[PDB]
């Protein structure tokens, strides 16, 4: 069995190139073939290509031919994917995956096209937008009340949200972000709480945006 | 190129009952067909390869069938952890041009639950910045299908709102939804009443939440 | 008469070139006619020599009329005369492998001695010259010794071995400890 | 066809353009017939950067069964045939005739053992371009065939008594050549490519690699038996015989791969080397398929008419 650990998230302007990597540990590298599969936000899986590691030979999806290269470095047990001339529609999570092919070093090769082992994925965001932390606005507060924070105008994904520094989790809903026409993301986080609890219990949303090294705390009060 | 089609797009199944998923190919792929399971935020997981062979660590309630151009995944008794998106993958051709189906979402079937609707006017701090976001919350409802319409002074709005929906709740199997209406401060001040109108199977008649600006 | 010097543990490549850029039959032997390696059509063969598990060629050069003998992890006893027979002709090369080690791989004190020993094959007459980071020079044949190390001798020493007009370079890392008076 | 009375003709089986012609023909046959999914060939001419040529193509699983080829005279030429059964293949032949075509030759591609070929009509015959040169291949022609039965289940069978009888005859011919006082030793291949080190052949369109150690592990004129079972491996990644390169094929589709061939000859090399020892060591060899063609074409030559 191999474990696949991928490189960190990337943010690129359209027209740029990117090179993502995937370190395979735990088994004999050349007995595996490796495949890259992408998934655009809200969409399905898209096969990109596969490298026959022992032969150093890679094959690619037709819609990608020309601008994608898959390589493998046997000395470091690392697989690479390069994508050139990036477009906004190349925005996706990129997965490295692999499968055992038999005793390839002894000439045995089943040429399996299925995928048993998967990396954790790498987000690649391709956009004209520049990195920026969110503005955080209150959604101010019947036996149960609703309150929250609007987390607006940040780039890129992701942002994380907690309430009362992680002390509050029950009844919390943090929505998936939407991409606004400005090219910046926006999301809301809400929580339902007893209405009698307003004015006695304080509610703070903690917002973390690692890409911009930004951290915001917003007290959300009755009025 | 070989096109893989899965049906249905969404499958709603009551806990502990059987689920049957379909995958069709645009031409024969023999037995070179794999099934994958994917949960939100995670990598896909291989369940079946060679149309009917169970991958290591996959329990026996998962079974794959078919050959040629028609395939089935059957889960004999759905457990909590089996609710996810399922993908089929064709790998028959050479040179390789492998393809995926567009997925079937398997979700938990429960009884109808009408949403609790809440409306939020824009904050003074945001108004200070020259923009106005009005938020409509639909909380804890089932099924996922809901219609939200914005009316500003009785005028039906279009093209100025965006929606987002949660994953199905792991505890009560409900969904929640937000609709956010966005307008400039200037456009916001040119009107009085802001209303969110919600239609859902669980509501006998459309529910309207509103506020008057200022 | 062609002489090639190698270093113990390193890899060496002995060259053999035919008249034209085309893969033909070749074979490498040692001076006792023991078969080392050759081809049979487009396949590699290896003979019953002591080099077997460590000998290889570069088949990607065969079509170019180059048929090298590559020997990895060199041993002192690999020293011999090697013959490549190609197109009825015989190209000869003498391989001489040397090794150079310090008396201790552990750290030394200021004022302590350093002794370097040259391991060499039967029948070689090599001269050796070593130089420390400070410029301390020592010369010898088989054994070279410095009676008292300076602190300034700590670091990489460079040793040149001369044999048959040719020379080969060894770099040895030596540690000499500092201390507070 | 017609014998030439009182005519002496020189033959040289080691320099025979019929061998070269057949070789190019079999290479072409394999191009159209046994196509790999991927083939790789090196290209290093720039002397500063290599560019491996990679071809990917449709890869149909096909049966592969060699059928006899007859070579008739090429335009402007004639085929002469030496009739002496025991002809070494190099030197004057006194019993020569002209023929329209060669006998039917099956172009079996194999290493170590020569299969489905012609048998010597009298005693076992051995041939080399230079027996004193340890690097030159020895072609052995048996006078009695030995069956080898192989299965895709992973083994080949050979009758042990027949094989022993065969080895005895070969060793007796080898000592006749290298010295009557010599001990004759057969040992396993000393190493090299998998296709060289094992007995390598194709059956049912699959490439078999069988361990031949048990066939070459005996000592002659020194002082589970009934069947020898060789373990085999079917492989998908193959070193090319036609030229330097590698080819990859798809896995087998048949669960019943069965072949039975007749061993009609072998390819051996002698160890040699400086030694006052009174013994000679012989190992299975092959790899150059021209030696396979030679084993059948040695008795023919083409001459300008
Ligand atoms: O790249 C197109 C190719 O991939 C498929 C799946 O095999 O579609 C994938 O890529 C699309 C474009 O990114 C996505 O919209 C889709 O969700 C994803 O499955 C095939 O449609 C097509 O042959
Ligand atoms: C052939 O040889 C025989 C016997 O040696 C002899 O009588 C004759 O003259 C020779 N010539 C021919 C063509 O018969
Ligand atoms: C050789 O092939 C490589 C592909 O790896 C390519 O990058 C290079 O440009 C090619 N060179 C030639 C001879 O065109
Ligand atoms: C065959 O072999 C011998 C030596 O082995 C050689 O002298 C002779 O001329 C060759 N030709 C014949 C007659 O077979
Ligand atoms: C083989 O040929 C030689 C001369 O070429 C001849 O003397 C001899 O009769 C032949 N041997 C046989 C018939 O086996
Ligand atoms: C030539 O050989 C053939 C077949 O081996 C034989 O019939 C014939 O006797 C030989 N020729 C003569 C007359 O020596
Ligand atoms: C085969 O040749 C050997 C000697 O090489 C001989 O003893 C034996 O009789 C021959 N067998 C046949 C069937 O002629
Ligand atoms: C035959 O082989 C020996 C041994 O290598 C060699 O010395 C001799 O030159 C060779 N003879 C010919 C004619 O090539
Ligand atoms: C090989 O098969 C044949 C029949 O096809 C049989 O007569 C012979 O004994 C077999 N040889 C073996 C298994 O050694
Ligand atoms: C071959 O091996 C057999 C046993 O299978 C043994 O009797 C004999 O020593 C060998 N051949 C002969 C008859 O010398
Ligand atoms: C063949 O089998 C023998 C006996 O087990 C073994 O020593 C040898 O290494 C094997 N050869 C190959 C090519 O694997
Ligand atoms: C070779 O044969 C001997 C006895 O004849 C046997 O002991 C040994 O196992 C065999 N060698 C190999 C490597 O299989
Ligand atoms: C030898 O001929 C037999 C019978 O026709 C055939 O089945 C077998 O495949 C042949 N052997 C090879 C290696 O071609
Ligand atoms: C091998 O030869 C024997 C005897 O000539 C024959 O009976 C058998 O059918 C042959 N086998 C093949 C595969 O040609």
């Amino acid at each position: 069995e191999v474990q696949l650990v991928e490189s960190g998230a990337e943010v690129k302007k359209p027209g740029s190139s990117v090179k993502v990597s995937c370190k395979a540990s735990g088994d004999t590298f050349i007995r595996y073939s490796f495949t890259w599969v992408r998934q655009a936000p809200g969409q399905g899986l898209e096969w990109m290509g596969r490298i026959i590691t022992i032969l150093d030979v890679a094959h690619y999806a037709p819609h990608l031919q020309g601008r994608v290269t898959i390589t493998a470095d046997k000395s470091t047990s690392t697989v690479y994917l390069e994508l050139r001339n990036l477009r906004s529609d190349d925005t996706a999570v990129y997965f490295c995956a692999g499968v055992y092919e038999g005793e390839a070093d002894e000439g045995e090769y089943d040429n399996n096209g299925f995928l048993k082992h998967w990396g954790q994925g790498t987000l690649v965001t391709v956009s004209s937008a520049s990195t920026k932390g969110p503005s955080v606005f209150p959604l101010a507060p019947g036996g149960t009340a609703a309150l929250g924070c609007l987390v607006k105008d940040y780039f890129p994904e992701p942002v994380t949200v907690s309430w009362n520094s992680g002390a509050l989790t029950s009844g919390v809903h943090t929505f998936p972000a939407v991409l606004q026409s400005s090219g910046l993301y926006s999301l809301s986080s809400v929580v339902t709480v007893p209405s009698s609890s307003l004015g006695t219990q304080t509610y703070i949303c903690n917002v973390n945006h690692k890409p911009s090294n930004t951290k915001v705390d917003k007290k959300v009060e009755p009025k | 190129d070989i096109v893989m089609t899965q049906s249905p797009a969404t499958l709603s199944v009551s806990p502990g009952e059987r689920a049957t998923l379909s995958c069709r190919a645009s031409e024969s792929v023999s037995s070179d067909l794999a099934w994958y399971q994917q949960k939100p935020g995670q990598a896909p997981r291989l369940l079946i390869y060679g149309a009917s062979t169970r991958a290591t660590g996959v329990p026996a309630r998962f079974s794959g069938s078919g050959s040629g151009a028609e395939f089935t995944l059957t889960i004999s008794s759905l457990q909590s952890e089996d609710f996810a998106v399922y993908y089929c993958q064709q790998y028959n051709n050479w040179p390789p041009r492998y393809t995926f189906g567009q997925g079937t979402r398997l979700e938990i079937k429960r009884t109808v639950a009408a949403p609790s609707v809440f409306i939020f006017p824009p904050s003074d701090e945001q108004l200070k910045s020259g923009t106005a976001s009005v938020v409509c919350l639909l909380n804890n409802f089932y099924p996922r299908e809901a219609k939200v319409q914005w009316k500003v002074d009785n005028a039906l709005q279009s093209g100025n709102s965006q929606e987002s929906v949660t994953e199905q709740d792991s505890k009560d199997s409900t969904y929640s939804l937000s609709s956010t209406l966005t307008l400039s401060k200037a456009d916001y001040e040119k009107h009085k009443v802001y209303a969110c109108e919600v239609t859902h199977q669980g509501l006998s008649s459309p529910v309207t939440k509103s506020f008057n600006r200022g | 008469k062609k002489v090639v010097l190698g270093k113990k543990g390193d890899t060496v490549e002995l060259t053999c070139t035919a008249s034209q850029k085309k893969s033909i039959q070749f074979h490498w032997k040692n001076s006792n006619q023991i078969k080392i390696l050759g081809n049979q059509g487009s396949f590699l063969t290896k003979g019953p020599s002591k080099l077997n598990d460590r000998a290889d060629s570069r088949r990607s050069l065969w079509d170019q009329g180059n048929f090298p003998l590559i020997i990895k992890n060199l041993k002192i006893e690999d020293s011999d005369t090697y013959i490549c027979e190609v197109e009825d002709q015989k190209e000869e090369v003498q391989l001489l492998v040397f090794g150079l080690t310090a008396n201790s791989d552990t750290h030394l004190l200021q004022g302590q001695s350093l002794t370097l020993t040259l391991e060499s094959p039967p029948g070689s007459s090599p001269s050796v010259q070593c130089r420390s980071p400070r410029g301390k020079n020592i010369q010898g044949g088989k054994t070279l010794s410095v009676s008292q190390l300076e602190l300034q001798d700590s670091g990489t020493w460079t040793c040149t071995v001369l044999q048959n007009q040719k020379k080969v370079e060894f770099k040895i890392d030596i540690v000499v400890l500092a201390f507070q008076k | 066809e017609v014998v030439l009375v009182n005519v002496t003709e020189n033959f040289n089986m080691w320099k025979n353009d019929m061998v070269e012609q057949m070789h190019e023909d079999i290479i072409s046959l394999w191009d159209q017939s046994l196509k790999p999914c991927v083939k790789l060939t090196p290209l290093c001419v720039g002397a500063g950067s290599c560019n491996t040529s990679v071809i990917t193509q449709a890869c149909p699983k096909v049966s592969f069964e060699p059928i006899p080829i007859h070579y008739c005279a090429p335009a402007g030429f004639a085929i002469l045939k030496c009739n002496n059964c025991t002809f070494n293949g190099t030197g004057p032949c006194t019993n020569v005739s002209t023929v329209q075509c060669t006998h039917g030759i099956r172009p079996v591609v194999s290493s170590q053992l020569l299969l489905n070929g012609s048998l010597a009509c009298e005693e076992v015959v051995i041939r080399s371009v230079n027996f004193t040169d340890n690097a030159k291949t020895i072609i052995v022609q048996l006078n009695t065939s030995v069956e080898i039965n192989c299965t895709g289940a992973g083994h080949c069978n050979i009758a042990r008594a027949k094989w022993n009888n065969t080895l005895k005859q070969i060793a007796s011919k080898l000592r006749e050549q290298f010295g009557n006082n010599k001990t004759i030793i057969f040992k396993q291949s000393s190493g090299g490519d998998p296709e060289i080190v094992t007995h390598w052949f194709n059956c049912g369109g699959e490439f078999f690699y069988c361990n031949s150690t048990q066939l070459f592990n005996s000592t002659w004129f020194n002082s589970g038996s009934d069947t020898i079972t060789l373990p085999c491996r079917i492989k998908q990644i193959i070193n090319m015989w036609q030229k330097v390169g590698k080819a990859m094929y798809a896995p087998p589709i048949s669960g019943q791969i069965r072949c039975s061939s007749n061993i009609t000859g072998l390819l051996l090399t002698r160890d040699g080397g400086n030694s006052n020892n009174e013994s000679e060591i012989f190992r299975p060899g092959g790899g150059d398929m021209r030696d396979n063609w030679r084993s059948e074409l040695y008795k023919y030559k083409v001459v300008k008419i």
